[PDB]
């Protein structure tokens, strides 16, 4: 646990979290693995095979970059698995899957399935006692105060605007091309 | 000298040997760059467990 939670902000290029009632998501990373390319000639130098974080972004042209979640969609779900696993790190969580009712951010428009299959994944695997998972607006309208609003947030690869009142959006006015700068 | 007695041929006073007067780098501090040292029972201990 009845403690501070982790608020999980997705992006299918670079994901968020941090933990709850704090103003900044204490740990945001990209989201990709980098796995490197060469012999291991000097035994006992960098080896695990697989960054995430500050290896992936100190060793650039050291790995193989691969993003797991192509138009705010994962296929490389297993590999979201060990992007969750960075987090569940000592570096980042030093927590269990049992110990907090975490929250979990989805952009609408999507297929339940995958929701569906993330729900498997933190209640069959990790034994999250809560994870809720929400639209990425109200959190917007949270931030502005206002309840009548026109929220779009231009995700790493993806756009969607919607109009919403009161926390109350049009299950129509909805509107999105996942798209971004990549 | 038994058999020098039998020899005609002896002349002295010159010797039989020949012996007259007798009279008897960078690449380490290069101050160009910097470098290492030996160590190497510490570098093994520095590299103790680094195996595979
Ligand atoms: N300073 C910047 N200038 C221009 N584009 C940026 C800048 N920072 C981020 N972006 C772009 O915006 C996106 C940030 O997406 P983000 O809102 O984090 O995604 P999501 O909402 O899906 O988590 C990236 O794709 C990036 O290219």
């Amino acid at each position: 646990i009845a403690n501070q939670p982790v608020v999980i902000d997705n992006g299918s290029g670079v994901i968020k979290a941090g933990f709850a009632g704090d103003q900044i998501p204490k740990y945001c990373f990209p989201n990709y693995v980098g796995r490197p390319k060469h012999v291991r000639v000097m035994a006992g130098a960098l080896e695990g095979d697989i960054f995430i974080g500050p290896k992936a972004e100190e060793h650039r042209g050291l790995l193989s970059i691969r993003y797991p979640m192509e138009h705010g969609i994962v296929k490389d779900w297993n590999d979201m698995e060990r992007i969750w696993q960075y987090v569940y790190s000592k570096d980042q969580l030093q927590t269990f899957s049992e110990e907090h009712p975490v929250l979990l951010t989805e952009a609408p428009l999507n297929p339940r399935k995958n929701r569906e299959r993330a729900a498997e994944v933190f209640f069959e695997t990790f034994n999250v006692p809560a994870l809720f998972i929400s639209m990425q607006a109200v959190l917007s309208l949270y931030a502005t105060g206002r309840t009548t609003g026109v929220v779009l947030d231009s995700g790493d690869g993806v756009t969607h605007a919607v109009p919403i009142y009161e926390g109350f959006a049009m299950p129509h006015s909805i509107m999105r091309i996942d798209i971004a700068g990549r | 000298d038994p058999k020098y007695a039998d020899l005609p041929g002896i002349a002295r006073n010159e010797p039989d040997v020949y012996e007259t007067s007798d009279l008897p780098q960078e690449e380490l501090t290069s101050t160009s760059v910097e470098h290492i040292i030996v160590n190497p029972n510490a570098a093994y201990d520095k590299f103790k467990d680094k195996r595979v």
